[PDB]
């Protein structure tokens, strides 16, 4: 192509990503070679990612620059991002991330999510390595391959969704319907991860994941989540742990932060705060702009 | 009432203008006709029933087909191949468990090969520039149904029925936006079953008065009246099942009496 492969970034099931240079314009890009190798032609994940990204023009959402499609070859050309949240947290593991930057990053991320949700898109794979950071201090949602356009109201969608550590309880307990609330859970976990520099709920299995959540937020019952005891994968034998104090779970956080974080981590998806409502939360009355 | 319901509706109203096919496209097609399109869509309804696909998938396929035929000339011998690929793409976009290509070939009866169907997928994607997330009559109907104070399962199925009938006849239904057809459908269903009319709450949400819906209503009334006579019957057949409360068997009203 007009592209020079600069560096290999990683191989997935979804496919191969290279850092590349436009040899004519100099523009640095990330090239996603889609794993076609294809009994069924173009993968659904590729079709969803392009069709939904072409519709999502926002400062806090990755820019799709171009699609190069032949037979047995499909490349996606994205803006190249210098760093990601996973990497920035590691290089901050001791120092810490300053609270005002945390706040700014969370504000931005909510701005991107609100935009998605208001354009009827569920992300469904939020996690630190999908949250990319550029030199100008912008953080953007990326990797929309597991996303989906959703209906008003919703119907049943795919069950195997969200990485374990960031998976909302309604999905772990196998509810028929899920919606925008599962993305908010994911962000709550990440907010908490920026503060403490450790994964909030690192399960190694579905049950272990529930238990990590319950140990921290309390075991849910009919009181805080009506209908919960009726659910497919709920068991009456679940240990009955008490909700921990948030002052202990996330020490660095002020009153406003705790209040927001607990609203993002409500068990009942109906009580759980929307991206849009969260932007109006007092926690952000003094938020600052993206800066390099 | 879910979060962002008014935002999504506003977005859908923007996107339905941009996602519209060229109104007069069949005139400029040398080899195919409204009647041939009808046979295709009707066949696509049967494909949906056999493979237990969502209503939405069928409405998207049709939107893809019409946008494609707006840009490309197709011979009648190849029209079914465009529909197969449109149905494959719609399924990939919307279904949890889309049929595999081998099964799309089976449902055509080996009229085409796995090779042709995959390649036509390629070409449809190019022609649509990968813009597959189109608003449908379906998406507008489900939006409108939330504004029924007493939810009526029979009004809902019938509204869906009428919306599906509009997919068959390019003349006159390409003239109208999905949001207006849906408006027409909902009112006609409501009126038929309960005698009620286009609610004051939907007037506010859409900005469409019963009066502004009259053109589409006069058409849709007619389509409903003559539905037992129509060549294509897969939709009337589908909506006999218990799943849709046998709404296809209801007698329509003689007088709309707006
Ligand atoms: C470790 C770093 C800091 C080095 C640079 C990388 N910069 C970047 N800029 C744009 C994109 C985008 F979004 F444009 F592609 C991507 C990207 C997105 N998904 C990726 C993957 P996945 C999650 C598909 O596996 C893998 C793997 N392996 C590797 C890269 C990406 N990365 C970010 N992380
Ligand atoms: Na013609
Ligand atoms: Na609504």
């Amino acid at each position: 192509e007009n592209f020079q492969k600069v560096d290999f970034l990683g191989e997935g099931q979804f496919g191969v990503v290279y850092k590349a240079r436009n040899k004519l314009t100099g523009e640095v890009v990330a090239l996603k070679k889609i794993r076609l190798d294809e009994t069924e032609g173009v993968p659904s994940t590729a079709i969803r990612e392009i069709s939904l990204l072409k519709e999502l023009n926002h400062p806090n959402i990755i820019k799709l620059l171009d699609v190069i499609h032949t037979e047995n070859k499909l490349y996606l050309v994205f803006e190249f991002m210098e760093t990601d949240l996973e990497v920035f947290m590691d290089a901050s593991a001791l120092t810490g991330i300053p609270l005002p930057l945390i706040k700014s990053y969370l504000f931005q991320l909510l701005q991107g999510l609100a935009f998605c949700h208001s354009h009827r898109v569920l992300h469904r794979d939020l996690k630190p390595n999908n949250l990319l950071i550029n030199t100008e201090g912008a953080i953007k949602l990326a990797d929309f391959g597991l996303a989906r356009a959703f209906g008003v109201p919703v119907r049943t969608y795919t069950h195997e969704v969200v990485t374990l550590w960031y998976r909302a309880p309604e999905i772990l307990l196998g509810c028929k319907y899920y919606s925008t609330a599962v993305d908010i859970w994911s962000l709550g976990c990440i907010f908490a991860e920026m503060v403490t520099r450790r994964a909030l709920f690192p399960g190694d299995s579905e049950i272990d994941q529930l238990f990590r959540i319950f140990r921290t937020l309390g075991t849910p019952d009919e009181v805080v989540w009506p209908g919960v005891t009726s659910m497919p994968d709920y068991k009456p034998s679940f240990p009955k742990w008490a909700r921990q104090d948030f002052s202990k779970v996330v020490p660095p956080l002020d009153e406003d932060g705790r209040s927001l974080l607990s609203q993002m981590l409500h068990y009942d998806p109906n009580k759980r705060i929307s991206a849009k409502a969260a932007l109006a939360h007092p926690f952000f009355q003094d938020v600052t702009k993206p800066v390099p | 009432v879910p979060d962002y319901h008014e935002d999504i509706h506003t977005y859908l109203r923007e996107m339905e203008v941009k996602c519209k096919p060229k109104v007069g496209y069949m005139k400029k097609q040398p080899d195919i006709t409204n009647s041939m399109r009808a046979i295709l869509v009707d066949w696509l309804v049967e494909v949906g029933e056999e493979y237990k696909l969502q209503n939405e998938t069928l409405h998207l396929a049709v939107n893809y087909i019409d946008r494609f035929l707006s840009s490309m000339s197709v011979l009648r011998g190849k029209l079914q191949l465009v529909g197969t690929a449109a149905m494959l793409l719609a399924s990939k976009f919307e279904e949890i468990y889309p049929p595999e290509v081998a099964e799309f070939v089976y449902i055509t009866d080996d009229t085409y090969t796995k090779k042709q169907v995959l390649r036509m997928e390629h070409l449809v994607l190019k022609v649509l520039t990968f813009d597959l997330a189109a608003p449908t009559v379906n998406q507008f109907l489900t939006q409108y149904f939330l504004h029924q104070q007493p939810a009526n399962c029979k009004v809902e199925s019938l509204a869906m029925f009428l919306g599906e009938l509009s997919l068959i006849d390019a003349d006159p239904y390409l003239k109208y936006l999905p949001s207006v057809i849906a408006g027409a459908a909902f009112h006609l269903a409501l009126y038929t079953v309960t005698g009620q009319s286009w609610p004051e709450s939907l007037i506010r949400k859409t900005g469409y008065t019963l009066e502004s819906l009259k053109p589409c209503l006069m058409d849709l009334h007619q389509t409903y009246l003559k539905a037992p006579q129509h060549a294509q019957q897969s939709i009337r057949e589908k909506y006999k099942n218990s799943k849709y409360h046998g709404v296809s068997l209801l007698n329509p009203p003689e007088t709309l009496n707006l």
